[PDB]
């Protein structure tokens, strides 16, 4: 019973260092993002910039997109 | 009287009434999805499709004194809708406590019980008594005889209010009553040899009828003053009268109307006595009898038009060839349609919009063209019968007669 | 009681004390508030049941506290002395803990009571 | 150690050891919640988008988050105040954030911040009677909604058309499971938005927020009228 | 099965039952000498054991009753001299695997009486359980309660009670495990 | 937050120096902690101070 | 023509309309008000407007999460009757108040519509008060009424 | 043009097309949401009458 | 319509009438209520109730 505490209170250690490093990280999203819109043109174009406003830098990764 | 007709991939699984005494007659229905429809009786349209909250519903009923609505759904879920509040709007008021298995039907004691028949075999009780200490929680389980070889559905379950029984038909075909109090068979009935669609009472509660898919429509009596001192059901009697299934079956009983009304698969309707149901006659009425038609011919050209669900077909007389016809599927459900004298011009309409299509014979075949007009494409047509070759008189489901290619005044009547 | 939110009917706290019962057998539960409340902490339990019999029912309800924190399914059935028969033991119990495991024979009905348990949440 | 801003004031990126999300102070000098807090002379107090439910919806991307730093907001469902600390850290001290629960056992902590934050006043009166705060606020500019009850739709319908301005933001928060269970997330996810259309509500965006929570999305909408 | 006397009730002509132990909660009730189905009475649950008590009317008349037990606890009392009909339904205190009911202090089946005015009342009725637990119920005042205490919950062996008998005065009840 | 923890964390509230040590290698945990200084431990005498 | 019931605190508002009683329960589409419809269909008639008493805001606040038959609504109805004028309750579950004596009620529909105008523009020209005063003085009465209930 | 013209008719008639990470989903139309009530969940309907003709009732 | 077989019951409550087309009917006596049963595929030639009346023996041209 005394080494299962000692096994105990490593895995216990680890699960906080755990749960308070993965609080301090920042994961990439992954939804998916659905937009809706009029007639049928609008969905045949290529919603233009309507929240990318550069299709180099800012448009597919959505951590932090821009408005310059 | 009338008929409201739904479109393309819509179905009515289920259909209550409601008529508060002094107010107005409500009709709310189900159809194979998440909301329940109440309909207006007036146009012939929805005017509320309330979405409820949880799932596919599977059944509905409506409270005793009418002010709440019980809808089962697939997930397990009984969903109470507050009625009360005036003809159209219905909010939510309370789920009842979860379970695994769809619950099949559904049925009230009073204003107080609901009980449920599932498709785990079991029928539950709970409570929906309002200020309670156990309102909304399930009171009582039972579980009727399981099919060996094959998942047993309780599919039909009533409240019988003169004794204080729960009858309930499942998918081997036993019928079987419940004392309500104690939740627990009093007597088990083999009655069928396929499942029990349906089932119904009459006011006192002397006979239980009951039907389904082995298509004869059992009547189980309790008449006899011994039979009403000692609580005890007979198998009395037994009929085969419809030619598949059948899917509904209800009874009406008054002063000078006593008739249980059944239909299924078969499209007929047919029409039973209540107290007199094993000797009596019966009246199997037509599959259809049109008083609003599909069918009208021009004797120019001979021809004739036909219209069944969202599609019209043409063929003339000579043998007979089918020169034209047009599956408007921009179209979701169809309703009344003329032709011009002549034979030049249709008009199909329905109470959403109306569509006029000039004709041309091009032999052996048609040619048909749109013809642009959008006061017709917002107006609601009950019915255009072409004053002239151009002119058309349009009867509106909001009661409104237009005169196109332009208003009568109409009087009112006293309510 | 009237604070002891979700309550089983008859069925399910039948088969939720025939589980119990069954990891009794495999001894894979936790019997006893302070029990239940470390595999709370540690993050190896399935499911918490509790008992609605309790003269103090706060003594009880604050592992639904840090239940609702771990998002652990917990439940209520109506009898301490039930639950203390089907755990095993010759005393009333209070709360059980059915803790985790990933060989045990009664995985499959450990997970459907907790999918029955957390239709009702 | 360098802090860039985001498409909404009032929220930014805390880039390098951990190039994480971040929010302003009105709180002067402490945390709430243990939530890590960043210094760059000037403090900051860390988002989490698992600890709560707008972060991740911002950390998806949300263009048009109608919580904005001019405006006042009304938030429906936060229980205590892991939440609405960071709206009222980005709505600022011009505006006023209103959270309303029913559930008085969280309340006792959503009160007890609401003690040191000026900004977020509270409601302990659940929010399918707004009529018994009618007397204490209205006209809101953005309601914010994260009940899990099946009546999601109504709720913030009876909300927003008894306290929410023309053409102003609806953020919604829809768990499928306290709707539907068994089904998918995405016809329970339609299902909703025609739900929220059918009020005044022009859906605008939803996101699924998957890295973050099972089977959630969030949908933004404005409120028509 | 079990086998007890039953009265016609129109007639003081009695008559044996054997009582049979179904699957789903069934008991089958049928004529001793004819094997005739009389009746059938189904509990809710899973059906463990059954007991029969007797209580006397008048001269001459007595009232068989069936007392039938779910596994999870709940107990079913059928009077059954008229249609097999439900009179009382209560819950036993505690108890979760419950698999043998037996009553006593008055006439049992293994107790009987040789003649119809020796029918007596039982006193006692046992329930015992999957963990070796008896709760003891005296019927002289739980009748009434419809959730009735026990007058002692035994505890003495541990393991599945199999036996409980009670002795024909009912001053001495034998529990025992196979 | 006192509320929330066992009853053994209460137990040995206050020695947690000497719990961790005698976790952390394979000793013998205290049995008194902050708790020691009640009066009903006070009238207790032996190993039933601990008990 | 008509007077409706607005509420801030245990400071109530029967505000008059500048326009009839059949024009204010019939149409109310006009005033979309920036600022100046608003301004314009407005009537400040009556302020029952109390103080911060922590006694008088408790007690209109119950009498607002329950039916609204307050002593400040009967001195609504004191200062209000002329000829039993047409009033705008602002919650249908006030009925007593609402019709209990020379007082034609009307809250349905397009009374929500109204209350949406009048709510959105209570500081701009009802009181002689500020933005920063109207949050303050509710969240007095939110921290107030919050403490009563949640006990503590 | 026999073996394409449910392919054309599908591709023009379905909305909701993919635009890289995105989906532009059309929002309906009042006019159909207040004349009809919602489809059937087929799902649920080829249930019922596919247990009402299971092979066990030997239909005929 | 023609009848073969008659039978009562011990407090003449119940009546069994079979016919010669094969169907057999109680009528209650006191109400002069029927329930049909129909087995017999030819001519039912002859009925008896038990003493306690709730069972009915038949028998006619199949030897059963």
């Amino acid at each position: 019973t005394q080494d299962s505490n000692y096994v105990r209170t490593l895995r216990q250690i680890e699960l906080k260092k755990l749960e308070k490093g993965a609080k301090q990280l920042m994961f990439k999203s992954s939804g998916n993002h659905t937009i809706f819109v009029d007639s049928r043109e609008k969905m045949n174009e290529f919603t233009p910039e309507k929240f990318f406003n550069t299709t180099s830098e800012m448009v597919n990764r959505s951590e932090n997109r821009l408005t310059k | 009287e009338m008929v409201i007709e739904g479109g393309k991939d819509r179905s009515i699984e289920g259909l209550c009434w409601s008529n508060v005494n002094g107010e107005s007659l409500r009709l709310f229905s189900i159809g194979g999805s998440t909301v329940v429809t109440e309909w207006d009786l007036a146009t012939g349209l929805p005017l509320r499709n309330y979405d409820c909250n949880s799932g596919v519903i599977w059944s509905i009923s409506i409270n005793d004194s009418q002010d709440k609505l019980s809808v089962g759904c697939d997930n397990g879920t009984v969903v109470l809708i507050d009625i009360s509040g005036g003809p159209g709007v219905l909010e939510h008021d309370t789920i009842l406590m979860r379970q695994e298995a769809r619950v099949l039907t559904l049925a009230w004691k009073k204003d107080d019980f609901v009980i449920g028949g599932c498709s785990d075999g079991r029928i539950r009780i709970w409570s929906a008594q309002k200020n309670d200490e156990n309102m909304g929680r399930l009171l009582h389980t039972m579980k009727v005889d399981k099919a060996k070889k094959e998942s047993t559905l309780v599919w039909s379950v009533i409240y019988l209010p003169r004794t204080d029984q729960i009858a309930s038909g499942d998918s081997t075909g036993s019928i079987k009553f419940w004392d309500f109090q104690f939740a627990t068979l009093n007597q088990s009935f083999k009655a069928h040899d396929a499942d029990v669609l349906c089932l119904t009472t009459d006011t006192d509660n002397n006979y239980v009828f009951s039907a389904g898919v082995d298509r004869k429509i059992f009547q189980f009596s309790q008449n006899t003053n011994k039979s009403q001192k000692n609580n005890r059901w007979v198998n009395s009697s037994n009929r085969l009268l419809h030619g598949n299934d059948i899917r509904a079956i209800c009874a009406y009983q008054s002063k000078g109307a006593d008739f249980l009304v059944s239909g299924g698969v078969e499209k007929t309707l047919v029409i039973n006595s209540l107290t007199s149901f094993s000797n009596g006659n019966y009246r199997k009425m037509p599959t259809v009898e049109p008083y609003s038609k599909n069918v009208l011919v021009n004797k120019e050209q001979r021809l004739v038009v036909s219209w069944s669900e969202s599609t019209v077909k043409i063929w003339t007389m000579g043998n007979y060839k089918l020169v034209c016809k047009l599956t408007l599927k921009d179209d979701q459900n169809i309703s009344t349609c003329s032709l011009s004298p002549d034979g030049q011009v249709l008009v199909v309409g329905r109470p959403s919009t109306t569509k006029v299509f000039h004709l041309q014979p091009v032999g052996n075949k048609l040619k048909v063209t749109k013809l642009d007009n959008d006061l017709l494409l917002r107006t609601s047509t009950k019915l255009v019968k072409f004053i002239d070759n151009s002119k058309i008189v349009i009867c509106s489901c909001e009661d409104d007669v237009f005169i196109v290619d332009q208003e009568v005044e109409l009087l009112e009547v006293t309510s | 009681n009237p604070k002891a939110f979700p309550l089983a009917d008859a069925a399910l706290t039948q088969q939720i004390l025939d589980v119990v019962q069954q990891a009794a057998n495999l001894r894979q539960l936790k019997k006893g508030a302070n029990e239940a409340t470390k595999t709370l902490n540690r993050g190896i339990s399935e499911f918490i049941i509790m008992a609605a019999d309790c003269e103090p029912i706060e003594i009880l309800l604050h592992l639904p506290l840090l239940c609702e924190d771990k998002n652990v399914p917990y439940v209520f059935v109506p009898s301490r002395v039930a639950l203390g028969r089907a755990c095993g033991v010759s005393r009333p119990v209070i709360a059980a803990s059915i803790t985790t495991n990933d060989a045990s024979a009664i995985k499959t009905q450990i997970y459907a009571v907790k999918d029955k348990i957390e239709t009702l949440l | 150690v360098v802090i860039e801003p985001h498409r909404h004031a009032g929220v930014y990126i805390a880039r390098g050891k951990e190039d994480l999300l971040v929010t302003k102070n009105m709180a002067p000098g402490e945390s709430v919640y243990g939530e890590k807090r960043i210094s760059v002379k000037v403090e900051y107090r860390v988002w989490n988008p698992f600890r709560s439910k707008l972060a991740a919806g911002i950390m998806g991307g949300l263009d048009e988050l109608f919580i904005a730093p001019g405006k006042k907001v009304l938030y429906l469902g936060a229980a205590s105040g892991t939440s609405v600390s960071h709206v009222s850290d980005v709505v600022g001290p011009e505006g006023v954030v209103y959270a309303v629960e029913f559930s008085h056992r969280p309340g006792r902590e959503l009160i007890s911040m609401a003690k040191k934050r000026p900004n977020i006043i509270p409601i302990i009166e659940d929010a399918r009677h707004p009529q018994k705060y009618r007397m204490l606020i209205g006209m809101v500019d953005c309601v914010f909604a994260d009940v899990a009850q099946p009546d999601q739709a109504r709720i913030i319908a009876l909300n927003s058309h008894m306290f929410l301005k023309d053409q102003g933001g609806v953020v919604i928060s829809i768990k499928a499971n306290c709707i539907d269970s068994t089904v998918d997330a995405e016809t329970v996810f339609a299902r909703e938005v025609q739900k929220l259309r059918e009020e005044r509500i022009k859906p605008l965006e939803q996101l699924t927020l998957e890295p973050y929570e099972r089977d959630h999305c969030i949908v933004v909408g404005r409120y028509m009228r | 099965f079990k086998v007890a006397h039953l009265q016609n009730s129109q007639t003081n002509s009695v008559h044996g039952i054997v009582l049979l132990q179904g699957n789903n909660g069934w008991i089958n009730i049928l004529h001793s000498t004819s094997g005739l189905w009389l009746m059938g009475c189904k509990i809710e649950g899973v059906i463990t054991d059954f007991c029969i008590d007797y209580q006397p009317i008048s001269r001459g008349k007595f009232r068989t009753i069936l007392i039938a037990v779910n596994a999870y606890g709940e107990v079913w009392e059928f009077d059954l001299n008229k249609n097999g009909h439900v009179i009382r339904r209560w819950k036993d205190q505690g108890g979760v695997g419950i698999t043998k009911i037996q009553v006593g202090g008055g006439t049992t089946t293994t107790c009987p009486a040789l003649q119809i005015s020796k029918i007596k009342q039982n006193r006692w009725l046992a329930v015992g359980s999957e963990s070796g637990f008896v709760n003891l119920y005296d019927r002289n005042n739980a009748m009434t309660s419809s959730t009735p205490t026990p007058v002692a919950a035994l505890d003495q062996l541990t393991t599945t009670i199999s036996n409980l008998q009670f002795s024909p005065d009912g001053q001495i009840l034998c529990m025992a495990s196979r | 937050s006192l509320a929330k923890s066992p009853a053994s964390t209460i137990q040995i509230l206050g020695a947690e120096k000497a719990l961790f040590r005698a976790l952390k290698t394979k000793h013998d945990t205290p049995k008194y902690g902050l708790l020691y200084h009640a009066s009903l431990v006070g009238q207790a005498t032996g190993k039933n101070k601990g008990k | 023509y008509v007077l409706t019931e607005t509420s801030a605190g245990y400071a109530l508002l029967k505000a008059s309309d500048k326009k009839i009683y059949k024009s204010s329960s019939l149409i109310q589409d006009l005033d979309s008000s920036d600022k100046v419809l608003k301004e314009f269909k407005i009537a400040a008639f009556s302020k029952f407007n109390s103080a911060a008493n922590a006694l008088e805001e408790a007690n209109s606040i119950i009498e607002g999460k329950v039916s609204s038959q307050l002593e400040k609504l009967l001195e609504e109805i004191k200062k209000d009757k002329k000829s039993t004028l047409i009033v705008s309750e602002t919650k249908l579950a006030n009925a007593i108040n609402k019709l209990g004596l020379n007082f034609n009620v009307v809250s349905d529909a397009v009374t929500l519509d109204i209350y949406r105008a009048i709510k959105e523009y209570l500081p701009e020209l009802l009181p002689g008060m500020s933005d920063n005063d109207l949050s303050k003085m509710s969240l007095g009465l939110a921290h107030s009424i919050g403490r009563h209930k949640l006990k503590f | 043009i026999k073996t394409k013209k449910r392919k054309t008719l599908k591709n023009l008639r379905k909305d909701s097309v993919k635009r890289g990470k995105f989906r532009v989903q059309l929002l309906s139309t009042t006019q159909d949401s207040k004349t009809l009530p919602p489809k059937k969940e087929s799902s649920i309907i080829r249930s019922k009458d596919r247990w009402l003709n299971r092979k066990a009732l030997n239909k005929g | 319509r023609y009848v073969s077989s008659m039978a009562i019951d011990n407090m003449g409550q119940q009546l069994a009438v079979g016919f010669a087309s094969g169907v057999i009917s109680i009528v209650s006596l006191a109400d002069l209520q029927i329930r049909l049963l129909k087995w017999h595929i030819d001519s039912v030639l002859s009925l008896s109730f038990s003493h306690d009346g709730s069972y009915l023996l038949s028998g006619g041209w199949e030897k059963v």
